[PDB]
């Protein structure tokens, strides 16, 4: 199989700038054998450009491709708002048809530190024998953030799940929720529940905590 | 990659008959191929004819007929008028043995 | 217009079968080879299978060799994927895709979700994330439902500014869990009513939870 490898994972640019995305083949692929697809969240992908110079119907001429053999690139000469999306290359000269793993083109904006909120489990949920503690990092940029859970000032391992929103369409930020899940019995053994956030926009790590029973 | 080679320009007949050989080369040695003729209508594409045949066997299609000798297909197209002066692309697909292969010719040009 | 429409997606138990179908319209379906391409949640595009216009030539991705068979009915303008011996990793959105005469997949249906899992369809429990420099955050923890998706609106859709509904995560247990949050002027807590409207179509469960402060 011809394995396709893309770069970078995420390309951070502002509207109007020029985007060059990369696609690398494990073998020598012919310049007219590559295709590029655009995908937006929740939608099917659609074809942009293909062949050596060809372009799918309704795709504008700021989209253009080049490269030979091993190293291909897709150029977006001037990024429009509707062009921030994920892009996939694909070779179609031999089988199997293989895709790169995608490059996200995200809007670069100024750094924004997250606002942090910690929610103790509902009385309702506790009744059922499980305690979910939720830490929210809201409207921040860039995407990379580090959440650590301390229970009575003791870092937790293996008992959290994180989840990040798509980049906001208006303020170009992200939001992250980290959920810490314990049994009722463990949750009532301890007292101080604390969420510890590290981010590029924070001089110091921010700690939001609560005392069980307030 | 894969290589497909077709004449740059052919001169059609006084009765509307245009012919030429299309040539393909590949890493494999395939025994079932599909040769497809396409017409380039400035920015769109038309399937003129197509035939999946096997090596040795008849190249069976129609306004086209064919014969293959090795990796050369003597493509014959009958009934083209002076209005068909356009680009005719040779598409070759190697079906078996695996893997599949796609080759597309740089183009051939017919005048009537 | 060319239009492709997949049906038959749903929930399957590991090792059992499922048959998807793709209803083509707007082109001479008879004239095109067709493919299935799939997308596991969160991940990229993986080619699955190829069928020639007349059904004589088929190709399969090695990860589905032996377990999937492709077919088409031309009198019905329908492409088929017969999936046997399904496994968790076959969980994905399955797209039907037309092979363009020049190489690439030029038209894609919008996909159908196939979830392979031993879990049984269950609607979510909905717990409040209650509010405690003058912004407040509140939310709904939408927990332990199957399968995806679920839709969350606030205040019957009147409240959209500020909202973040996170991507579900898949828990140890086989059930999905997600939070939806909204930020809100802290002053509005004691004057505005906040209800999240959670809708899980696969089980016909609509839940409304009012989120009250301390
Ligand atoms: C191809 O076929 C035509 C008639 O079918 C014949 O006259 C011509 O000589 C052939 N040329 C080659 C190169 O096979």
């Amino acid at each position: 199989e011809i394995v396709l490898t893309q770069s970078p994972g995420t390309l951070s640019l502002s509207p109007g700038e020029r985007a060059t995305l990369s696609c690398r083949a494990s073998q020598e692929v012919g310049e007219s054998e590559l295709a590029w697809y655009q995908q937006k969240p929740g939608q099917a992908p659609r074809l942009l450009i293909y062949g050596a110079f060809s372009r799918a119907t309704g795709i504008p001429d700021r989209f253009s491709g080049s490269g030979s053999g091993t190293d291909f690139t897709l150029t977006i000469s001037r990024l429009e708002p509707e062009d921030f999306a994920v892009y996939y290359c694909q070779q179609y000269g031999s089988s199997p048809w293989t895709f790169g793993q995608g490059t996200k083109v995200e809007i670069k904006r100024t750094v924004a530190a997250p606002s942090v909120f910690i929610f103790p489990p509902s009385d309702e949920q506790l009744k059922s024998g499980t305690a979910s503690v939720v830490c929210l990092l809201n409207n921040f940029y860039p995407r990379e953030a580090k959440v650590q859970w301390k229970v009575d000032n003791a870092l937790q391992s293996g008992n959290s799940q994180e989840s990040v929103t798509e980049q906001d369409s208006k303020d170009s930020t992200y939001s992250l929720s980290s959920t810490l899940t314990l049994s009722k019995a463990d949750y009532e053994k301890h007292k101080v529940y604390a969420c510890e956030v590290t981010h590029q926009g924070l001089s110091s790590p921010v700690t939001k905590s609560f005392n069980r029973g307030e | 990659a894969m290589h497909v080679a077709q004449p740059a320009v052919v001169l059609a007949s006084s009765r509307g008959i245009a012919s030429f050989v299309c040539e393909y080369a590949s890493p494999g040695k395939a025994t079932e191929v599909r040769v497809t003729v396409l017409r380039q209508a400035d920015s769109q594409v038309t399937e003129v004819c197509a035939a999946t045949y096997m090596m040795g066997n008849e190249l069976t299609f129609s306004i086209c007929t064919g014969t293959s000798s090795g990796n050369q297909v003597n493509l014959t197209i009958q009934g083209l008028r002076a209005m068909d002066t356009g680009l005719y692309i040779c598409k070759v697909e190697l079906m078996y043995p695996p893997p599949y292969y796609l080759g597309i010719g740089n183009g051939t040009q017919i005048y009537v | 217009q060319v239009q492709l429409v997949e049906s038959g997606g749903g929930v399957v138990q590991p090792g059992r079968s499922l048959r998807l179908s793709c209803a083509a319209s707007g082109f001479t379906f008879s004239h095109y080879t067709m493919h299935w391409v799939r997308q596991a949640p969160g991940k990229g595009l993986e080619w699955v299978t190829f069928i020639s216009y007349d059904g004589h030539n088929k190709y399969y991705a090695d990860s589905v060799k032996g377990r999937f068979t492709i077919s088409r009915d031309n009198s019905k303008n329908t492409l088929y994927l017969q999936m046997n011996s399904l496994r968790a990793e076959d969980t994905a959105i399955y797209y039907c895709a037309r092979h363009g005469w020049l190489g690439p997949f030029d038209y894609w249906g919008q996909g159908t979700l196939v979830t392979v899992s031993s879990a049984s369809t269950k609607g979510p429990s909905v717990f409040p994330l209650a509010p405690s420099g003058g912004t407040a955050a509140l939310g709904c923890l939408v927990k332990d439902y199957f399968p995806e998706p679920v839709t969350v609106s606030w205040n019957s859709g009147a409240l959209t500014s500020g909202v973040h509904t996170f991507p579900a995560v898949l828990q140890s247990s086989g059930l999905y869990s997600l939070s939806s949050v909204v930020t809100v002027p802290s002053s509005s807590l004691g004057t505005q009513t906040y209800i999240c409207n959670v809708n899980h179509k696969p089980s016909n469960t609509k839940v409304d939870k009012r989120v009250e402060p301390k």
